[PDB]
């Protein structure tokens, strides 16, 4: 076998692909004749703004060749000229939101600004016409694209290893949890409502602003060593003082609910963060109305916008939820806000 | 209900609809009601 | 999937009108050239202007055969006005059929007419059989339906998701070793004056916790004595300690491991011991296994003695050797034995 | 050998001089196809790893 084998040369080929999906309503009304133009929105990868890439199509394709195939094209809208080049394909859907028609090119076209290349005379219109076709749900069209621009030029000549000697991991995180679970001749005396806990002052200043704030001030002269914190339940603040020693909760979506609260008490950022993650992998229409009235209320900002979306898309069945009801008993302001954020997602209507 | 949703964009802006936010939730809740159960999809 | 979705939903304006002559048999009366109706509008402030003027009577070839029917712009500033007209009839008895209907539209502008010449015949309506004379009315019905091309819409529908900022914990004790904040011990080394946090120190560093966890805290936590290492080594392997980084250790490494050693630092030894092993030249391998000797480096003086192995030939020649063997003979031994059973054993 | 493939590979039964600037090898050795064929194990995360011992 001979494994190892020296080098570990790994060429990549950067392969940025993104979606686009076209629909229009009312398609078959009106739209135009003879050769004509609905050139589309130009759109870009998402990551930075450089490539912009747009549909463009005819349902009466220019000339006599594509009056039954409508004219399909993909132009280079404008980027920082290099000559990018793309292989793309252009699927049609339907109303449940599967593919129904797709086609793909061959090969990656190469393309600059102001030259064209695209399913040209893609598919013959009686076939999309055919209502019993079911490709027309609502009398509206819709498209969905997807470019695949690559340029590869990216190689590295491996590593060559050339030594044996096993550095063993780091282990910071490790014994700081020797610190607190053997509690190692500790420094101030904290207690959770009845509990008696021994941690120190260093770490918990550096990694709790608030504490910092509760510890350099005026109970260094008088009561540095006791603190009660009578806020937080105890099996939860262990969590927190596991986190605020090692930088990790294993146990955290057990109790995430009021995690959060702990953490955003104490202005532990990345505890936060990790408490509005554990939330926001579980939300449900049952409790959206909680999970939004919580992120609100202990100041989350990435969970109050991921269920204000949930809630969007959902607001079929939370009305109905005792949990909306409640919401909108106590918290008219967070209705207010749900329903502007449906208002700008439906503006144009 | 209808009107306001139509005009929604601008309705949001004025002191009236910030007096009925909070002197009168549940006709917002009607409005929502309106506005998602009543219309909808809309892409997503 | 979605990264981009641009609805541009195409503008369709509609509206209807209708057209009741009570009198259809003998509406003739001035033999039907055409009849001047009555403009009608709707939609933005009555802004489209349409009026249907109707030639029942043949003043064509054709006409007298087939009834007439035509829709004629008044007025309109903009002089594209392109229209989808559905002229039919609103069932005054039971009929919705016989309403033909044109798809294509025409380039309405300012005071002209387009529309059909060809509706129907005369005679079988003009019949009550096929009930096209309630009550001597007849009710008309266009769908009038005018578009134009401005729409578009941006869109995202970003698929996002709750990002995590990575792990701080070796910022955060860095920035706390940098600020020296709650410190509760004061290591002295060679003039300088460094000030530390006791419990850290003795979690990291074995040594360290021997020598105060025995109860001389006011004896030796308050002015702890390291005596033997230097400034800027020292202060490196602080700096490990805390913030588990070595920045500088690649120009250190010898003087580091000995410092890593003495504090049984298990990892910097190893650190130290990498940055080592990588840079044996042909000159210096005694050095390097008089330290991997010494300071108990396993992995160094293993290293050490397969790079003197196998470069026998040129290492007996230079003067490091020399003192080596005259200062360190179990040293030579070792070596020895490592290339007695190995990297020889073919003569 | 991500699954189990020792073989498949051929080998240089003879020992050819190589003199600078030139290339030597060979170039019939497996099917574009039946390469792309996952059910042959050969698109590792459409991926392909070589072993070239010289």
């Amino acid at each position: 076998s001979g494994p190892v084998a020296e080098s570990w040369c790994y060429t990549q080929i950067k392969v940025v692909k993104f979606s686009y999906m076209w629909t229009i309503n009312n398609f078959s009304f009106c739209r135009e004749k003879m050769g004509e133009v609905i050139k589309s929105s130009t759109f870009s990868s998402g990551a930075n703004d450089k490539l912009k890439w747009c549909l463009r199509v005819n349902p009466k394709g220019l000339d006599e060749e594509s009056k039954d195939y409508l004219s399909l094209y993909l132009l280079l809208v404008s980027c920082p000229k290099s000559e990018v080049r793309a292989k793309f394909k252009f699927s049609i859907l339907n109303a449940k939101g599967e593919e129904t028609k797709a086609m793909e090119s061959q090969r990656a076209y190469r393309f600059v600004q102001g030259k064209d290349w695209g399913f040209k005379k893609f598919i013959r219109r009686d076939f999309l016409l055919d209502e019993a076709n079911g490709l027309l749900p609502d009398d509206k069209l819709t498209l969905f694209c997807e470019v695949s621009v690559v340029q590869d030029s990216v190689n590295i000549s491996g590593q060559n290893t050339m030594n044996m000697v096993k550095v063993p991991e780091c282990r910071l995180a490790d014994e700081l949890g020797g610190l607190w679970e053997n509690s190692r001749f500790t420094d101030c005396c904290l207690c959770v409502a009845g509990q008696e806990f021994q941690a120190h002052k260093a770490i918990l200043a550096a990694r709790s602003p608030v504490f910092s704030a509760m510890f350099e001030h005026e109970m260094e002269e008088s009561k540095k060593n006791r603190v009660e914190i009578n806020d937080v339940e105890p099996e939860v603040f262990k969590e927190m003082m596991c986190f605020i020693y090692t930088g990790k909760a294993p146990n955290l979506d057990k109790m995430a609910d009021d995690l959060l609260a702990a953490a955003d008490k104490y202005a532990l950022e990345r505890l936060k963060v990790m408490c509005e993650d554990a939330l926001c992998s579980n939300l449900s229409v049952e409790n959206a109305a909680e999970i939004l009235i919580l992120a609100d209320l202990h100041s989350a900002d990435q969970l109050k916008t991921q269920a204000v979306d949930f809630i969007n898309y959902h607001a079929s069945d939370v009305l109905e939820t005792s949990g909306w009801k409640s919401m909108v008993v106590s918290h008219p302001h967070l209705v207010a806000e749900a329903y502007r954020s449906l208002a700008s997602a439906q503006c144009p209507f | 209900v209808d009107f306001i949703n139509y005009h929604a964009s601008d309705v949001l802006e004025t002191s009236g609809w910030k007096s009925m936010v909070v002197s009168h939730p549940h006709l917002v809740a009607e409005a929502y009601r309106s506005l998602a159960s009543a219309q909808c999809p809309f892409l997503g």
